[PDB]
RNA sequence: AUGUUGAUAU
RNA sequence: CAAGCUUGAGUCUCGUAGAGGGGGGUAGAAUUCCAGGUGUAGCGGUGAAAUGCGUAGAGAUCUGGAGGAAUACCGGUGGCGAAGGCGGCCCCCUGGACGAAGACUGACGCUCAGGUGCGAAAGCGUGGGGAGCAAACAGGAUUAGAUACCCUGGUAGUCCACGCCGUAAACGAUGUCGACUUGGAGGUUGUGCCGGCGUGGCUUCCGGAGCUAACGCGUUAAGUCGACCGCCUGGGGA
């Protein structure tokens, strides 16, 4: 299994789905013999410049380490859900426990 | 590029900030660059040539702090 | 030309 | 590339010792694997023309090797194109 | 696949055929099959209204499932089929109830692939969906004009519509004309394009392959009498007159569309 | 000049943490010069990396005017 | 690849001398230490020494006289790229027999002086004036 | 901005 | 011919840097076009003009939309690749190089006519795409003329898929492999010992002996040697 950071922004508006959307997401890795080094919801930032016609979103951070199927398939919900306004989805060297510079 | 003409500013002093401000980030430069296409070639020889330049500058600007003139 | 100079 | 396990499985099929990783036989049986293993690749990327450079390599050297390996020993030639599935 | 013959004669050393492994071999399946007898481009007064059509083979029409209204009951692709009366390949297909039907063949779907129409189906190749559900940018096929009525739009060999807009009540398409039309956003549509794209790559290569799919030939209207076409006449090869129809209109150009009720909905004309 | 990655011993230059990485980029947005910050090679190339996440994810700008 | 070890010993001394080196080590021979011989006993060279088991090494140490070095040339003869052999009557004088030329005789390597009175021809290893 | 040419031998 | 050996060559382990390659996705800046707002007589262009665009409202400015192509800064006589070449960011598949510790095989190597593969740009075929640019072409200039340079436009093409072509000042105008032979200053990438002191790889500039017709080359040789290949034999004709 790879490790993947995981970085989802969300749009403001749909703030408050995305507890569950976490729990969603975490169970599809842990559901895969996955495992989940770090979660860290960020919440509302002001954007650098304008996504969509607005100027703040919700972030999440999570570090990972799943199999590549369901990470596809990851990507693929990221894909087909208008409140994530953006992910980026990275492989890591190792797994990060460390909080981030945000927290 | 972008000031704010600060209060208790005199215009020309502001002016003179922008000046700087635009020399700094090299937009005219980068405006005359992109005038006309400059092919691969060209950019790889002018790079080529201005390498040399500072090097046989560089070279040779410590041989003339060495030797008299008179 | 001139048909065939330098003046 | 091959992985550490299997390449490890292939040293210890085909080695004398679990740490003969030098021997021709051993040699010849992972550079089978990975030629094998990359006929998937090739398969999709037809025109990845700077890798296949690398597979071609690897006919090569494995060529070389069966070319020694035969000359040196007719019988350990013989076992090890069968075992894997050369033609030669 | 493509493939060229070869010249073993002059009416076969052009022919380039588009064969697919694929499809059944075997006869269509029985209870989705009907009579459709030809027309000779004959109207019920017994006259030509379209000419160039007579003859060709006989076929039977397959009942295509163009409305995809079995929303929520998923569906396994059995066999792709060779369809006489279309440019698309078709797809049988057997519902978890154990109904068949066939549909249009998108690309890239084959024998055990699942499908599934409803506003709760996946975003995937051969799902239907109402073009609401459907995501902005997709590229679909087999759409809706009005909600119910069955698709009409994109079901030729190869052929797809981009969602480009959304727009409260109606979505916009970009259609293969180049046309951009507004539709309702509760039309359905199916994901993916047609199958069968290599269809436009076939080359019929004689004569008598066009007679085969009952098409006769055209005479042009220069070849023919004044009295019987604007173009004719002429001693010798002559002609001196604007293009036109048999019936006078002027064929290089001229705009015919007409129809005021249905501008309303064309955002941009093919241009 | 000097190079702070060095010093510190850092391995990954992190996208995430921007009170660095806007000591890297000018008011314009730009990435600043090894040659006028003094990192080395290898931090310069991880910092671009760096700041072209940290643009995509909109935590830097791109430039001075969106 | 190497597929001249003489030509190389040859070369060691000819570069080594000409880059005044007091001593030039090569991995050792037979043949290698055969010649070294020869250039011992007619004084081009002044010593030299095997040293280890497993990769020997040769170790030749190099003259010079009034300054100069005294291997004015010496060149490789027979290579594997084309052998040279020589019948007794027409071995090479090497500077008009002020230099040597090293040849190997069925009696071993020897100069063709050396070969001369033993009456041999054989293969010509190099020059040496 | 543009802005041609100078017979043969010696 | 037989048996060895480990120093050439190769295998394994751990790690390192990289625009190496193939596939897919995505981001922001800008151009153009489309629609609309504000606004009013110019805009654009040049050496100077004119063609062109503009009161049917351009240019400028703002909002929204579409689409293609390329990735500023970073960026470096930096890196990677056999060469051609490779530059946003992300993931997937994948080739090579290097280093440190050993262990392993035991000359398995070098070169290579014919052969085979890869091979910039232009070009060709089939199907897509087409913003910007631009052979052809048109008009405007300039001029003795101007089938040009300059200007306004503009088609192939440049982009994608697959196939073909097989050439370039495809250059270091320097074949590959190996050995050896004073130095200096850098760059880049490992590593060991404790900012210094070593030790590997690749690379830029200078320069010593030597070499060279000279220019220059100079441990990355055009020096000193070996192996094999390619090639030259006056200019033209070709
Ligand atoms: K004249
Ligand atoms: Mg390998
Ligand atoms: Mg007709
Ligand atoms: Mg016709
Ligand atoms: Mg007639
Ligand atoms: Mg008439
Ligand atoms: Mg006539
Ligand atoms: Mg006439
Ligand atoms: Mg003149
Ligand atoms: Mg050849
Ligand atoms: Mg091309
Ligand atoms: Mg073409
Ligand atoms: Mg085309
Ligand atoms: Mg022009
Ligand atoms: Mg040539
Ligand atoms: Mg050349
Ligand atoms: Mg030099």
């Amino acid at each position: 299994m790879r490790h993947y950071e995981i970085v989802f922004m969300v749009h403001p508006d749909q703030s408050e789905q995305v507890p569950g959307m976490i729990e969603r997401y975490t169970a599809a890795i842990t559901g895969a013999e996955g495992k989940i080094h770090r979660l860290e919801d960020w919440g509302r930032r002001q954007l650098a410049y304008p996504i969509n016609k607005l100027h703040k979103a919700h972030y999440v951070l999570m570090n990972v380490e799943a199999p590549q199927e369901v990470i596809d398939e990851l990507e693929t919900t990221f894909r087909f859900n208008d409140a994530v306004i953006r992910s980026m989805v990275m492989r890591t060297k190792h797994a990060v426990t460390e909080a981030s510079p945000m927290v | 590029p972008v000031i704010k003409v600060r209060e208790n500013e005199p215009f020309d002093v502001a002016l003179r900030r922008f000046k700087r401000s635009c020399e700094k980030a090299g937009v005219l430069a980068e405006v005359r660059r992109r005038e006309f296409y400059e092919k691969p070639t060209t950019e790889r020889k002018r790079a080529k040539a201005s390498a040399v330049k500072r090097h046989a500058k560089k070279l040779a600007r410590e041989n003339a702090r060495r030797t008299r003139l008179y | 030309x001139x048909a065939x100079x330098a003046g | 590339s091959l992985s550490t396990e299997a390449t490890a499985k292939i040293v210890s099929e085909f080695g004398r010792d679990a740490n003969d990783t030098g021997s021709t036989e051993v040699q010849v049986a992972l550079l089978t694997a990975q030629i094998n293993h990359l006929q998937g690749h090739f398969a999709e990327h037809k025109k990845d023309h700077h890798s296949r450079r690398g597979l071609l390599r690897m006919v090569s050297q494995r060529r070389k090797l069966l070319d020694y390996l035969k000359r040196k020993d007719v019988a350990r030639y013989t076992q090890l194109i069968e075992r894997l599935g050369l033609r030669r | 696949a493509v493939v060229k013959c070869k010249p073993t004669s002059p009416g076969r050393r052009h022919v380039v055929k588009v064969v697919n492994p694929e499809l059944h071999k075997g006869k269509p399946f029985a209870p989705l099959l009907e009579k459709n007898s030809k027309s000779g481009g004959r109207n019920n007064n017994g006259r030509i209204t379209t000419r160039h059509i007579g003859g060709g083979h006989k076929q039977a029409y397959r009942i295509v499932d163009f409305k995809r209204n079995k929303d929520g009951i998923p569906a396994v692709v059995e066999r792709l089929e060779y369809d006489p009366n279309r440019s698309a390949n078709i797809a049988l297909v057997l519902y978890k109830d154990g109904e068949r039907r066939y549909i249009l063949a998108p690309k890239g779907l084959k024998a055990g692939d699942q499908i599934q129409s409803g506003v709760d189906a996946a975003i995937k190749p051969g799902n239907t969906l109402p073009m609401r559900n459907i995501p902005v940018g997709s590229t679909v096929h087999n759409v809706e004009m009005k909600p119910g009525k069955g698709g009409q739009l994109a079901r030729s060999a190869g052929t797809y519509v981009q969602i480009v807009a959304r727009d409260g009540a109606y979505v916009t398409l970009r259609l293969r004309s180049g046309e951009m039309r507004k539709v309702e956003a509760d039309c359905r549509a199916t994901l993916g394009e047609v199958g069968n794209a290599e269809h436009m790559l076939r080359v019929l290569g004689k004569a008598g392959a066009a007679r085969w799919r009952g098409v006769r030939p055209t005479v042009r209207g220069t070849a023919m009498n004044p009295v019987d076409h604007p173009h004719g006449g002429g001693e010798g090869r002559n002609f001196g007159k604007h293009p036109v129809t048999p019936w006078g209109v002027q064929t290089k150009g001229k705009k015919t569309r007409s129809n005021k009720r249905t501008d309303k909905f064309i955002v941009r004309r093919r241009s | 000049k000097f190079c702070r990655f060095t010093a510190e011993g850092v391995q990954e230059i992190d996208y995430k943490d921007i009170a660095t990485l806007k000591n890297y980029i000018t008011e314009s947005g730009k990435i600043v010069p090894s040659r006028i910050t003094g990192t080395r090679a290898k931090y310069q190339r991880q910092l671009a990396r760096a700041i072209k996440r940290a643009r995509y994810l909109s935590l830097l700008p791109y430039t001075d005017r969106h | 690849s190497m597929q001249d070890p003489i030509a190389d010993m040859l070369t060691r001394i000819r570069n080594g001398q000409a880059a005044n080196k007091a001593a030039v080590t090569m991995p050792s021979s037979k043949l290698k230490v055969a010649i070294a011989n020869v250039l011992k006993e007619e004084g081009f060279i002044e010593d030299f020494k095997v040293e280890g088991d497993t990769k020997p090494e040769l170790e030749l140490t190099l003259k010079y006289f009034q300054g100069k070095a005294v291997v004015e040339s010496i060149q490789r003869v027979s290579r594997p790229g084309l052998r040279i052999y020589k019948r007794k009557d027409e071995l090479p004088k090497v500077m008009a027999g002020l230099g040597i030329a090293v040849v190997s005789t069925s009696k071993g390597v020897m100069t063709d002086r050396a070969a001369r009175q033993a009456g041999l021809g054989g293969e010509i290893i190099c020059y040496v004036a």
